[PDB]
């Protein structure tokens, strides 16, 4: 038979292994297909009725998680068009922290709905212009829907009911107990200036009995034993050192020089008697606990036990700095006794065993500390990691409430109300752009559809019922979950609210990632290696 | 659901197992060969 | 001939050598013609590692498409030698050469020597350059004019909501660092990019931004008035050049030597402290030390007891940006310390973005080295913006260094086309075919603009050429209606040096290509 | 099709058959330590790749000596180590109960 040759021009000058996809039927319609597959993988984990996912990376490490961002992080993706949707979700995690699945669902519905418009005649530039016009309209309607802002961020009875929505979306059933642990820890380290820091909350995992045995502890805990013999001090004076606990040696290559027999006998005794004075000098200041960050010496350990002093070693650098804030001490770069301002005062330092693990506890009786830790206990190494992330979502919600206290009704009562107002706006615009604005409003129905499909009820009846109530004026009506039949329920009374800043950044980042994919016309890929 | 031969243990196809009484009879026969060499 | 001497040779004799250069020149132009004008389409570039690069500039595209040809390497080097001199006109360079070789082939295929066409290019190049001198308009180049020139070169590489923001940050920056004399010196506008927030927050900072902060946790984070001490002295523990070594004795002489080796470096710190305590007696001013060499943890504990915010290991270029901005002297030794060598700032505060740390210098008296801060949510977005920023800065420096500006929108390519037609009869011989072919290649800029907006390629040219015979006005092509529009009264402006270099470059390369006899590869296969 | 999403080799399963095949995978782990319960229980013999024999009747060490690679079954081996770390007895009674 005959063979079709290669067309002259660019096709004859390409390197081997490279590919070229140019046009509208070869680049745009294929990019939407890759991004539509990505939305169907992470949609199942949406809402309280979401399901976990077993992901194994190439190190044979197993992940049982329900976060949207964590699933995408452990999945390799080789499609360039699907890679921008991933990086759009990872940006919301660092700004807000919650709302990673909203980007995937929204960017999956904006792109799919744009395919239908491209077959009825509309050009790509008309779709991009139509979406941006709708994006600005939603940013003006959104502030008008804010209800029930935060009242007091120092009350333990109010903050606990504001983080419950974030936890209940990830650990359904345990949302009442888990919300009382994060709220007990965030208000303790909340300063008077109001500058909240996320790294001041620590999580330690000890394989033990169960989730209900977890507890908070104002202080720090370590997975290490005690170097010396003293293992309990009632009122301690911690003197933190950064230099190793041994004799001082020069950095230049130095050596001794013994030329007489008399100097040879006194050398060993000279070094030992020198060390006795240095250790005794610190012991006279009342420093019961000495914490180092280097190598302990055999001779230096002997004198530590002689004067009833406690010696703890922490070779982690940054973990040492966190202790300086907890007790209120300063790291000494030199082995000299601290004077007045470099002595940290604790309330109890002791070595205890928790679930067959010997730990050191820097307990504090005061509630006003700098760093607070949360002890997590469970039965499986996988179960504790899943709850580690759920705690982090609650902490990140507290930081956002510090910046912006405004809240919106969640559970789908915001997207449906945003669909009614945008749809009416597009009716008043005569031209080719009115088709794009209407399709923007229909993309807001993909969120209540995802909540109804995961629960086990017919979705089409839910959006049918939501649209009728909101038309009367009830803008605080969402989706019922406990009801077996597809009913509806008020959300402000029930107490399901989301952060205004959480959704404001979700729409902006989702539309940006959807309009960049449409602008691409030609794709020139190199040989994979 | 077509319960295909899913993998449970590593190198499952190169490992053997004896159970029940047949494993108990193999011990006796192995200890009867050793003790009969030292009889003489 | 060569095949008899070296069997493993590849040769292309007679007209097979001209068929390879023409075919490849037209292959690079069918890909580079979709990038012209503000209505071009964006391209995706994916390498072997898996990164994503969305670019529109002809130089970045040519060096990223997988192309292995001899004659496609000559054009690639011509575009590079334009980006580093003028910074604009890389897409129009490939189109003209690709079309100039296409027109010259219609007459070579009709049994005509390629040298006859060569003489026509020389005559047509001398008339075109004499016509450009009388089209340019010499202006004062005030702020309002530089807004229009900078916008023309930024509206084609971003959208309209960004070019309106990046135009103000580029025009303002050039004016702030320009003196009444001396050429505008670059390398004084630092381009810092932070991957956060949206892309509409790209602003201009009247000062300096440094990508590192303080390394002690007991140093101030906000000073409202500070003296900047720029130094290039070493405060690290250093060892003698000649091989030394301590020779001590009983353990008391070891302690007398550890604190005797730190005297040389603790003397430099004690000179700064007395200088700080002299000019700032009351706790109302700050004192910031910026160093180019390292600082020991020991020297970060002596300085932090007096509130001396100190930064180590700055880049060498910042020893010159910090003197123009603040006004101090960058010194190498401490034997002549004086208050006259200290700078002055108005606000120095620290910014932490995740795992990275940034320092801001603001409120300078008379700054001469501003910085640009780039913000964007994606890695490739910060590279797309950084290409436009470079393009917009070289479009303003060119407009100031040359006191003349040429209108754009293709209104000038039509003008050489009409002028060269009336010059055709004045040339004797068969060389009139060179002038006719040269006037046809220059008309590709209006054709591509008319074709990329979705109009008719032929019906639009006849309308543009219907003018400019009946009215001496430089009329260009509109990109929304296709009607003839005057480019000098709307805002479309180009650079005189960009069009001048383009005419010089596109003729020298296409003259040597047309004279190539054969493509011989008789050397070693690889250097081994 | 010409450009594919995940790598070539990413095996994926879901649905009702995915979950039922996990219930049948824990029936093999529980049956490996079923006959070591009570005063009349019998211990097992496991051999490593080198040839060292480990003869024992306790669930915790039996499940540590099997090279279980099934992701669903690896949950039953992790709860056994939890029981022998908190109380130290009842290890093989939480494997039949699970
Ligand atoms: N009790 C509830 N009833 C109805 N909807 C809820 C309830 N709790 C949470 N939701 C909704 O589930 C949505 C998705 O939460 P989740 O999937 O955990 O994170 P993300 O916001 O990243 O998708 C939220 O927008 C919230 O409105
Ligand atoms: N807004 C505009 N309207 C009409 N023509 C324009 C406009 N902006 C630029 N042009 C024209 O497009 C031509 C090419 O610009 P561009 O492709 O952006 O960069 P390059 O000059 O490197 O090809 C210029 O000659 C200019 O005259
Ligand atoms: N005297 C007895 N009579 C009957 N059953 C007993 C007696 N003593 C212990 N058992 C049963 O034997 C079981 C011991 O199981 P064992 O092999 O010890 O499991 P594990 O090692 O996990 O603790 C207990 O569940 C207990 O109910
Ligand atoms: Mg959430
Ligand atoms: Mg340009
Ligand atoms: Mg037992």
């Amino acid at each position: 038979a005959l063979h079709v040759p290669k067309a002259p021009g660019f096709a004859q000058m390409l390197k081997e292994g490279a590919k070229h996809f140019s046009g509208l039927e070869e680049a745009v319609y294929r990019n939407i297909q890759a991004c539509k597959e990505l939305a169907q993988t992470t949609r199942t984990a949406y809402g309280p009725n979401g399901m976990n996912k077993m992901v194994i990376n190439h190190l044979e490490k197993l992940f049982v998680t329900n976060d949207a961002a964590t699933i995408l992080r452990e999945l390799e993706v080789q499609h360039p068009a699907a890679k921008m949707i991933v990086m759009a979700s990872h940006m919301q995690e660092q700004e807000v922290g919650d709302g990673t699945n909203f980007v995937l669902v929204f960017a999956g519905a904006l792109l799919e709905l744009a395919e239908e418009l491209l077959r009825i005649g509309l050009s790509v530039s008309e779709v991009i212009e139509g979406y941006e016009i709708a994006c600005r309209k939603a940013h003006e309607i959104l502030p008008n829907l804010v209800c029930c802002s935060a009242k007091n961020l120092r009350d333990i009875d109010e903050v606990s009911s504001l983080l419950r929505t974030s936890i209940m979306s990830k650990q359904y059933g345990n949302e009442v107990f888990l919300a009382k642990l994060i709220a007990q820890a965030c208000v303790s380290i909340f300063p008077d200036s109001g500058h909240f820091n996320v790294d001041n909350i620590r999580v330690c995992k000890i394989l033990g009995s169960g989730i209900s045995s977890s507890s908070v502890l104002h202080g720090m805990v370590f997975k290490k034993e005690t170097e010396g013999d003293v293992t309990s001090v009632k009122d301690a004076k911690i003197a933190v050192y950064s230099c190793p606990f041994d004799g001082m040696i020069t950095e230049t290559k130095g050596t001794v020089l013994i030329k007489t027999a008399e100097e040879l006998m006194n050398f060993s005794k000279g070094e030992e008697n020198l060390m006795d004075a240095q250790v005794k000098a610190i012991a006279d200041t009342g420093a019961n606990v000495v914490v180092t960050g280097g190598k302990v010496a055999d001779m230096a350990l002997h004198y530590a036990n002689k004067y009833n002093i406690m010696l703890v070693r922490l070779n982690s650098k940054w973990d040492l700095r966190r202790l300086c804030k907890t007790v209120g001490a300063t790291a000494l770069p030199r082995l000299t006794p601290p004077v007045l301002e470099e002595m940290g005062h604790c309330d109890s330092v002791y070595l205890s065993e928790v679930g067959d693990t010997q730990v050191v506890v820097f307990k504090h009786e005061k509630e006003d500390g700098a760093i607070s830790t949360i002890v997590l206990r469970g039965s499986t190494d996988n179960l504790m990691d899943d709850i580690e992330r759920a705690v982090d979502d609650g902490v990140n919600t507290f930081k956002v409430l510090t910046r912006d206290k405004r809240l919106v009704p969640g559970g789908g009562a915001t997207e449906i109300e945003l669909a009614k107002q945008i749809t009416s706006y597009g009716e008043t615009c005569p031209g080719l752009e009115q088709y794009a604005i209407k399709k923007f409003a229909e993309a807001f129905e993909a969120i209540p559809r995802a909540l109804a499909e995961n629960s086990g009820v017919k979705a089409n009846e839910v959006i049918s019922k939501l649209y009728a109530v909101h038309q009367e004026g009830n803008k605080n009506v969402g989706l019922d979950i406990e009801a077996e039949v597809p009913a509806v329920k008020d959300m402000l009374e029930a107490g399901i609210l989301d952060t205004y800043l959480g959704k404001y950044w979700a729409i902006k980042l989702a539309t940006n990632a959807a309009v960049t994919v449409l602008r691409v016309d030609q794709i020139i890929m190199a040989k994979p290696a | 659901e077509y319960g295909r031969p899913f993998l449970i243990i590593k190198d499952q196809d190169r490992k053997s197992r004896l159970m029940g009484l047949e494993a108990l009879k193999s011990h006796i026969m192995a200890a009867k060969a050793v003790a009969n060499t030292m009889r003489t | 001939a060569v095949k008899t001497l070296n069997p493993k040779a590849e040769v292309a004799r007679a007209q097979a050598a001209l068929a390879v250069n023409i075919s490849a020149a037209r292959g690079l132009q069918d890909v580079l013609r979709t990038n012209l004008g503000p209505k071009g389409t964006m391209k995706m570039l994916v390498s072997g590692a898996g990164d994503i690069k969305l670019t529109k500039d002809g130089n970045v595209l040519l060096h990223e498409m997988q192309i292995q040809h001899p004659t496609a390497s000559l054009i690639a080097k011509v575009a590079t030698a334009q980006d580093d001199i003028t910074g604009d006109g890389t897409t129009s360079n490939v189109l003209i050469i690709g079309e100039l070789l296409k027109q010259a082939d219609l007459y070579i295929s009709e049994g005509l020597h390629p040298r006859i066409i060569t003489e026509g290019f020389e005559a047509a190049k001398e008339k075109a350059l004499q016509f450009l001198e009388e089209v340019k308009v010499s202006r004062e180049m005030d702020r309002e004019t530089l807004i229009d020139v900078a916008r023309t070169s930024l509206r084609t590489k971003v959208h309209a909501e960004l070019a309106d923001v990046l135009t103000e940050a580029v025009v303002d920056s050039i004016l702030a660092i320009k003196k009444q004399d001396e050429p505008i010196d670059l390398f004084m506008i630092e381009i810092m990019e932070m991957k956060h927030k949206s892309e509409t927050d790209t602003s201009l900072i009247r000062g300096l931004v440094l990508d590192h902060g303080a390394r002690h946790p007991d140093m101030k984070k906000r000073v409202e008035d500070a003296y900047i001490l720029t130094c290039n002295v070493s405060l690290e523990y250093e060892k003698t050049e000649v091989n030394s070594g301590f020779f001590y004795k009983s353990a008391e002489e070891r302690e007398k030597l550890v604190k005797a080796e730190r005297k040389f470096i603790e003397d430099r710190v004690k000179k700064i402290i007395e200088l700080k305590r002299k000019v700032c007696g009351d706790s109302d001013k700050g004192f910031v030390v910026i160093n180019q060499k390292g600082i020991d943890p020991f020297s970060l504990d002596a300085l932090s007891k007096e509130g001396i915010v100190a930064l180590r290991r700055a880049k060498r270029r910042n020893m010159e940006r910090l003197t123009l901005a603040c006004g101090g002297v960058a010194l190498n030794s401490f034997d002549d310390l004086s208050p006259d060598c200290l700078g002055h700032a108005g606000l120095v505060y620290e910014y932490t973005l995740g795992e990275e740390k940034f320092t801001f210098i603001e409120k300078c008296n008379n700054p001469r080295s501003v910085t640009l801060l780039i913000k964007g949510p994606n890695k490739h977005t910060l590279t797309q913006i950084k290409d436009a920023v470079r393009d917009g800065l070289r479009a303003v420096k060119n407009a100031i260094d040359d006191g003349c500006v040429v209108p754009g929108a293709g209104a000038v390519e039509v003008a050489m086309a009409e002028a060269l037609i009336k010059h055709k009869p004045s040339v004797k011989g068969r060389a009139q075919l060179g002038v006719q072919a040269f006037a046809d290649a220059l008309l590709i800029i209006p054709k591509v603009l008319a074709q990329n907006s979705g109009f008719d390629l032929q019906e639009t040219l006849v309308k543009i050429q219907a003018e400019h015979s009946e009215s001496g006005q430089l009329v260009g092509v509109d990109l929304n209606t296709g009607e003839p529009m005057v480019a000098a009264e709307v805002g479309v402006w180009d650079n005189y040096c960009v069009k001048k270099q383009l005419l010089h470059s596109c003729t020298v390369i296409a003259t040597n290509i047309l004279l190539v006899d054969e493509i011989m590869r008789a050397g070693m296969s690889f250097l081994k | 099709t010409p450009v594919i999403l995940l790598k070539e080799g990413t095996d994926s399963s879901q649905g009702i058959p995915q979950l039922v095949s996990n219930i049948s995978a824990c029936q093999v782990i529980a049956e490996a330590v079923r006959t070591t319960l009570g005063p009349r229980g019998m211990d097992k013999l496991i051999v490593d790749g080198r040839g060292k024999a480990t003869i024992s009747n306790d669930g915790a060490t039996i499940l540590k000596l099997l090279d279980v690679v099934h992701p669903a079954a690896k949950t039953l081996v992790d709860i056994a180590k939890s029981q022998d770390a908190e109380v130290g007895d009842g290890t093989t009674s939480v494997t039949l109960l699970a």
